[PDB]
C-alpha cells in the first residue's frame, strides 16, 4: 500500500510530458513541421515541448484534472526536431496530433489547436508552420470541393488547354452598368471567365445586385455571341453570412456558372458554408487568397502557404490562386510548383527541395485549380503553361483591359497566345528553350498579339525572393 | 486600331483562334495522343446540336446552373481503347467524316488515371456553315 | 488626357504629398521594406495603387469614371529612425471604396494583396484611422462594457475568469464538474478554451448541458450571477449558430467566438444574434500573434482589436504583460484604451499612430489571460483597472487544495488590491505588501502564494515599438 | 409478425411464407404513388414490354462518363436506364453532378427519337433528408422517375418518398438490395412474395420480380405466383405456385415487375412468355456488352423484344418457336447479329434452392 | 504500334479480374469475410471472385466503360480463401473493398454493395457475411450513436451497477391509462426504465399520444417518490 502518480501542484518543464523523441507516429496523426526560434538559454528540446503542449493539452502549471482523463492518449507530442542548415537557431520542430483532438470537418478547428496561442510565447522569438500531414482519416470528415477539376472541365466542356481568366479594373469605381460593358467586351474576345477584383463586395459607386444583373447579360451575350460557355466569377465575399448566403442565392437564380469568395478575409467557417451550398446548387467556387501574404510571405515567421491551400482544399474551393512565378507577386519556382501538386494532386510524396515537409494522401477528395494572376502579360504564356501546364486558370486583367485596342483584341491576343504555346508544346517544341520564338512567330501572325507584344515587350518582374526555401 | 468582329464569328473551343490545322497539324496532334498513352475517341454533331443552348430549362425549377443542352456529342464507335497506332486513328477520322459528311466531328482523347478528357479539336465542319470568319477576317 | 496604352510609375497618380485628408477618408499607416532600388514615394504609391484602384499597366476603363474620386493616395512618408530602409507611409482612402458593416471588405482592400508585391520586402500595417463616418455604418458589440456590468450586476472591481484545463481530453460531466467547483469559489466566469469545440470525448451539446447545470449550482450557492463562456465557434456558420441557440434556449448569460479563425464574416453574423437575443460574446484571439508578432511585416494587434469592435465583440483578450503571452506594457495600455474609450488622441510612445473617434461605439472589454497567477494581481489591477476580467486557469486549477480554493484565493488576490487602491496605496510600489499581508490572512491565497512564488515570464520584447 | 418469433430457442428454424392482408387493412395505405395503367398512360407506352437497362462498371465512372453511357444507351431504343443498386454519392460520382449529366442525357435521347426516356435516378441514402434532397432535384429537373432500395433504406423511408412521389408526380422505381438474405433458404426467413406484398403496401411503381432464366434464382412456378400477387387485383389460393392465402388487394394499383440480371437476347422469348407486357425488362451487360457500344446493344434488345412481340401478336407460340423467333431476327438486323454472336452459349443453369 | 488492353466482348471467369490472394489489403478497406457454399462444379476461387465482383464493380459480361476508369483502383478483391473445417464445402471468402466505393455516413450504402445482389446468385446454395472490418478512416464519416455509455451513465447520474429495465406486458391491447399506471407502479419498486414493446406504436386500443403522456405522468410521479431518475 505505497502510493503511485499523485497530483503535485507547481511548475515543471513541458518537456518532461511533451517531448517523446522515442514516439512511433501513428498513421491517423495529424503531423506539424515548426520552424522554431527559440529564446537564448531556452534548449530547442523545451522549445518543442512547449509547442507542443500549449497547442493540445497542457497549460504552464500542473492541474489535477490531469488524472481524470489519459495524458498520453490526448497530448500532442514533439517527437522529433532537425536543426535548419545555414542557421545558428534555428530548428523544425515535429509534433504529432492524435485525430480524437480535432471537429470532424472543421479547418477552423484545427487552425485554432495547431496555431492558436503558441506563435505568441515570449519564450520563442519566431515561429512558422511550414506543412502539416492531414492523414486519410481526417480528410474523410470533410466536404472538400464543391466540385474539382476533373468535375469542372466536364461542366464547362473545356479541355486541352489553361483556362483564361480577367479581373476587371479598375478595381473600384466603376457602376453596375460600364462593369457588364467591360464583362462582355473581355469575354466575347476568346477569354473564358472575367471576375470581381477581391474588393469588390458592395459599393456606393456600384451595388452588388446591379452588378449581377448586368454581368448576367454579359455572359449570355458573350456566350451566344461566341459560341462557347462563359463565366464570370461574381463575389458573394461579405460582411455577414446572411450577406453572403443572399448573393450566391441570386447567382444560382440567374443561372450563371460561378462566384468567389476571399476566404482568408471573410475566414474558413463562412467559406465552408459557401462550399456546401455551392456543392448542393451546383455552383462553381472560386477562391481569392486576399491577406495571404500577411501571413506568409516571411521565412521566419508565420504559416506558409502551402499550409493555407490544404487549408482551403479542405474547406471547400474549385479553384485557388497560386502565384505566376514571373508576375508582380513573390513566389519562387521550386516553392509553387510543390504546393500546385498538394493542391491538384490525389497523393504526394515527401521532397523537401519543393518544401513538401510530409508525404500527403489526399484520398480521392477533388483536386483545386490554380490559378496564376497578376502582372502577367502575353510574354509570359510559355512560361506560365510550362510551370502549370494545362490544369490552371490564367488570369489577365492588366494584361487584357491594358491593351490598346480594348478588351475584345486584348481578350483575342491572350487568347492566341495561350492556344499558339498549347500548339507547339504537343507538336514537341521545348516552351522553356523555344518560348519566345513561338510568341515571336504568333505575333507576327495576329495583330491583336502583335499589338500587345509590342507595348509590353520590355515588362518584367525580377527581384530578390523574401520566401526562399 | 482593329475591331474584333461579332457577327458570325462563332469559335469552337481549343486550336479555333489559330489557323485551320493542316493535315500535318493534325497528325502532330495524334502522335500526341499516343505518345502520352491516351485514349483516342471521336464525336460528332449535326448542325443544330453542334452549340450550347437552353431550351430543356423550360422544364427546370431554379436549378439552371452550369445545364446546358449539346455539350454531350454522339460517339463514333468507341473510344480506341490500346490504340497505339496514328494511323489507325487517322483512317477512323476519314471514314467518320465520310459516313457524315455535313456534320461537325471533333477529335478527343481520354486520360482513365484522372478520368476526363485531356484533349479535344474540331476536325470537321459542315460546308454549309456561315457562322465562322476565316482568321483575316476576325476584326476589321 | 486619352488612353495611353502602357506601363507607367505608380507615383505619377497615387503619390499626392499635398493631399489634404478629407474627416472621412479612412488611413492607413504601412511600415514598408522596399527592395534595393526602388524608391520609397514609387513603393508607397504601389501600396496605395493596388490597396484601392490600380493595376500594374494603364487601363483604358479609368477613363469612363473619376480616378481622382476614388484612388487610394500615399499622401506622406516618414523614414523610421534607427532604420536604414524602413518608412512609415500613410495611405488615405476614400469612404466610397467600403462596403458598409463589413470588416471582411475593408481589410480585402487594406491588406488583400499589396504584402505579396515582389517590390517589398517586407509590410506591416501599423494602425489605421477609422472615421465616425464609417463607424456608424456597424452594428458594433453586442452589448459593450456599461451594459454588460448592468446586466450582471457586478461593479468597483475587475472580472475574474478562468479556462478549463486541461486544453482537451476532458468529457462534458468533468467539464461541468471543474466549472462547478471554479465558480462556486469566487470566479465570475470559467470558459471553453479555444480549441474546445465539438470532439471525440465531449461533444458540444453535452457540455453545454453539464455547463448549464454547474452554472445554476454554483449562482444558487453563492448567491452571486456566474456565467461560462460557451464556444459557439464551429467549421460553418450554421453549426455556429445552431450552438448560439442551444445556449439561448438553456438561458445562460455568455458564448465564444474564436474571431480569426472563425473569421469576420461569421463573427460579424454572430454578433449580430448576440444583440438580439440578449447573449453576451466573449472574443478569442487565436492565431493573432501569426500576423502579429514581428515587427518587420504584418499586422500590428491595435488593427485587429479596432477590426473586432466594429466587428462586434463584448470582451477581447489583450494580453497580460507580465503572463506567459507577449505584450509590451506601453503597446498594451494603447490599444486597450483603443478597445474601451469613445476618443483616443494620436500618441506614439504608444503606438498610436491617428486620433481615432469611435463615435459612441460601444467599448470592449479587455481580457488579461495566460500565466498569470496570484503575485501577477497588484500589477495586473494597476495596468488594467477595473474595467477588464482577468483570468487564471493553471493558477486556479492548478491550486494544490483544488478549484474552489483556488478560486478563492484569486478572489481575495483581487479584492485586497483593489481595497488597497482605494485607500490610497501605489501598486506599483507596495503591490508586493499588498499580497503578502493578504497571504498572511488567507489559508488559500497562501498555498497559493507558495507554489508561485518564484514564477515570472521575463523575456525579450519581440513587438517592440 | 416477424420481430422476436424466429429467434426462440425452442425452435430449429422458421420462414413466413404468406400473408393474408385484409381489404379492411389495405385500405389504410396510401399505396403505390401511381402503378401500372398510370404509369403506362403517362409515358404513353403501350403494346410491349418496357426496356431498361443498369449503366456500368457498378461503381468507378465519374458523373460525365455516366450521363454519356446514358445518352448513348436510351438513343438507341431502351425506354429507361438506371443508377445501380450501390450508386448513391461517392468520391467517384457525386450524386447532383450524376443527375445534372443524365437530365441533359435523357433530354438528348428524348429529342433525338422521339420516344419520352427516363433513367432511375437513386435517391437511396443515409438518412431521410437527404433521401428527400435527392427526390426534390430530381423533381426540378423535370425528370420522370427515381429508384429507392427499400430493404437497405428501410420500410420507413420507403413509405415516406412513396408519399412524396404521389404528391409531386414522380415515378418509383423499388430495387430490392438484400433480399436474399432474407428470401433464399427453404427453412427460414422470409419469402420474397411476403416482401413484395409489404412493397406494393408501402408503395413503389416497379418492383424487381427475378428473371427465372438469368444469373440469380428465381424458379418459374414461384415467379409467377409472385407477379400475379404484384400486379393483380385479385389472386385465388394456389398452393401450386406458393399462394397460400387467396389475396384481395381491394383496388390498390399493381406494381410493374422488373426483370433484371444475367439476360441477353437469347432470353428474350422466354421472358416475354413469363412476363406478358406488362413489365420492364433489363439489360445492362446485355447492353453495355454489346460489341459494338450502347446504342447498337440498345438497338439488338428492342429489335429482339419488338421481333418476339409481334410474332407473339401473329400467334406463334414462343415457348416452342422462340428461338426460331429469334434467328429469323439476327438474320434481319446486323445489330441483333452481333448480339446473338457473342452471347450464343450463355445459359444459367443451377439446382434450385428455394423449391415450394 | 501493336496494341495494349482493347475492349474484348464476351463472358470470361470473375477470378481472372477479383481473384487476387497476392493483394497486400489497405489499412483504408473495408473487409468482409463471408461464409461461402458454391454449387457443385464450381471452383471456391470462381465463387468467391464473383461475391467480389457483383458487391462492386463488375457484372456477368465484359462492359466497354471499364476502359474509362481504372478497375485497378474500384474493384473488390478475393484476397483470400479458407476452408471450414468441419465442411466439406463451406469456405471463408476474405473481400477488400476501397474505402472510395462508400457513401460517407450511409450504412445503408455499405450494405447495398455488400450484401446487396450476391446472395442470391444461381452459382452459389448459400452465403453468410460473418464479419466486416470497418476502419478508422471510415468509421470516421459517422456521427456514430447520439451519447453513449459514458454519458448516459453521467446524465442519468447511475454508477456502478448495470442498469434494470421492463417492457410493458401484454405486448398489445393495453389502453394508454393502464399503460402508465403499469409503468408507474414499475419504476416506483426500483426499476430504472420501462418500455414500449417493439410493436407498441399507435394502434386503435391505444394512441401514441395518448400513451407518451400518461406515461410522462408516471415517470414524474416514480421520480418524485424514489429519488432517482426514471425513464421508459
Ligand atoms: O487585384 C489584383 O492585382 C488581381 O486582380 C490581378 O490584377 P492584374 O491582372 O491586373 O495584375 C489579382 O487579385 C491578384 O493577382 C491577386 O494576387 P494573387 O494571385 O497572388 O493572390
Ligand atoms: O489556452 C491558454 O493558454 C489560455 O486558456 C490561458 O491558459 P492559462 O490561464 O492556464 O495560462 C488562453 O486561451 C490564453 O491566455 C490565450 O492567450 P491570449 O489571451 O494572449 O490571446
Ligand atoms: O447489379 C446487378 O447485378 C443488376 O444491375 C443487373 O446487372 P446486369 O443487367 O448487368 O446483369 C441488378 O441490380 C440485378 O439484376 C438485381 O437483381 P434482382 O433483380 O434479382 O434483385
Ligand atoms: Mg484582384
Ligand atoms: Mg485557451
Ligand atoms: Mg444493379
Ligand atoms: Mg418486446
Amino acid at each position: 500500500t505505497k502510493a503511485g502518480a499523485g497530483f503535485k501542484a507547481g511548475v515543471k518543464d513541458y518537456r518532461l510530458t511533451y517531448y517523446t523523441p522515442d514516439y512511433v507516429v501513428r498513421d491517423t496523426d495529424i503531423l506539424a513541421a515548426f520552424r522554431m526560434t527559440p529564446q537564448p538559454g531556452v534548449p530547442p528540446e523545451e522549445c518543442g515541448a512547449a509547442v507542443a503542449a500549449e497547442s493540445s493539452t497542457g497549460t504552464w502549471t500542473t492541474v489535477w484534472t490531469d488524472g481524470l482523463t489519459s495524458l498520453d492518449r490526448y497530448k500532442g507530442r514533439c517527437y522529433d526536431i532537425e536543426p535548419v542548415p545555414g542557421e545558428d537557431n534555428q530548428y523544425i520542430a515535429y509534433v504529432a496530433y492524435p485525430i480524437d483532438l480535432f471537429e470532424e470537418g472543421s479547418v477552423t478547428n484545427m487552425f485554432t489547436s495547431i496555431v492558436g496561442n503558441v506563435f505568441g510565447f515570449k519564450a520563442l522569438r519566431a515561429l512558422r508552420l511550414e506543412d502539416l500531414r492531414i492523414p486519410p482519416a481526417y480528410v474523410k470528415t470533410f466536404v472538400g470541393p464543391p466540385h474539382g477539376i476533373q468535375v469542372e472541365r466536364d461542366k464547362l466542356n473545356k479541355y486541352g488547354r489553361g483556362l483564361l481568366g480577367c479581373t476587371i479594373k479598375p478595381k473600384l469605381g466603376l457602376s453596375a452598368k460600364n462593369y457588364g460593358r467591360a464583362v462582355y467586351e473581355c469575354l466575347r474576345g476568346g477569354l473564358d471567365f472575367t471576375k470581381d477584383d477581391e474588393n469588390v463586395n458592395s459599393q456606393p459607386f456600384m451595388r452588388w445586385r446591379d452588378r449581377f444583373l448586368f454581368v448576367a447579360e454579359a455572359i449570355y451575350k458573350a456566350q451566344a455571341e461566341t459560341g462557347e460557355v462563359k463565366g464570370h466569377y461574381l463575389n458573394a465575399t461579405a460582411g455577414t453570412c446572411e450577406e453572403m448566403m443572399k448573393r450566391a442565392v441570386c447567382a444560382k437564380e440567374l443561372g450563371v456558372p460561378i462566384i468567389m469568395h476571399d476566404y482568408l478575409t471573410g475566414g474558413f467557417t463562412a467559406n465552408t458554408s459557401l462550399a456546401i451550398y455551392c456543392r448542393d446548387n451546383g455552383l462553381f467556387l472560386h477562391i481569392h487568397r486576399a491577406m495571404h501574404a500577411v501571413i506568409d510571405r516571411q521565412r521566419n515567421h508565420g504559416i506558409h502557404f502551402r499550409v493555407l491551400a490544404k487549408a482551403l482544399r479542405m474547406s471547400g474551393g474549385d479553384h485557388l490562386h497560386s502565384g505566376t512565378v514571373v508576375g508582380k507577386l513573390e513566389g519562387e519556382r521550386e516553392v509553387t510548383l510543390g504546393f500546385v501538386d498538394l493542391m491538384r494532386d490525389d497523393y504526394v510524396e515527401k521532397d523537401r527541395s519543393r518544401g513538401i515537409y510530409f508525404t500527403q494522401d489526399w484520398c480521392s477528395m477533388p483536386g483545386v485549380m490554380p490559378v496564376a494572376s497578376g502582372g502577367i502579360h502575353v510574354w509570359h504564356m510559355p512560361a506560365l503553361v510550362e510551370i502549370f501546364g494545362d490544369d490552371a486558370c490564367l488570369q489577365f486583367g492588366g494584361g487584357t483591359l491594358g491593351h490598346p485596342w480594348g478588351n475584345a483584341p486584348g481578350a483575342a491576343a491572350n487568347r492566341v497566345a495561350l492556344e499558339a504555346c498549347t500548339q507547339a508544346r504537343n507538336e514537341g517544341r521545348d516552351l522553356a528553350r523555344e518560348g519566345g520564338d513561338v510568341i515571336r512567330s504568333a505575333c507576327k501572325w495576329s495583330p491583336e498579339l502583335a499589338a500587345a507584344c509590342e507595348v509590353w515587350k520590355e515588362i518584367k518582374f525580377e527581384f530578390d525572393t523574401i520566401d526562399k526555401l | 486600331m482593329m475591331v474584333w468582329t461579332p457577327v458570325n464569328n462563332k469559335m469552337f473551343e481549343t486550336f479555333s483562334y489559330l489557323p485551320p490545322l493542316t493535315d500535318e497539324q493534325i497528325a502532330a496532334q495524334v502522335d500526341y495522343i499516343v505518345a502520352n498513352g491516351w485514349i483516342p475517341c471521336l464525336e460528332f454533331a449535326e448542325a443544330d446540336k453542334a452549340y450550347v443552348s437552353n431550351e430543356s430549362a423550360i422544364r427546370f425549377g431554379s436549378v439552371s446552373c452550369l445545364y446546358y443542352d449539346n455539350r454531350y456529342w454522339t460517339m463514333w464507335k468507341l473510344p480506341m481503347f490500346g490504340c497505339r497506332d496514328p494511323m489507325q486513328v487517322l483512317r477512323e477520322i476519314v471514314a467518320c467524316t465520310k459516313a457524315f459528311p455535313d456534320a461537325y466531328v471533333r477529335l478527343v482523347a481520354f486520360d482513365n488515371q484522372k478520368q476526363v478528357q485531356i484533349m479535344g479539336f474540331l476536325v470537321q465542319r459542315p460546308k454549309s456553315a456561315r457562322d465562322w470568319q476565316p482568321a483575316n477576317k476576325r476584326s476589321v
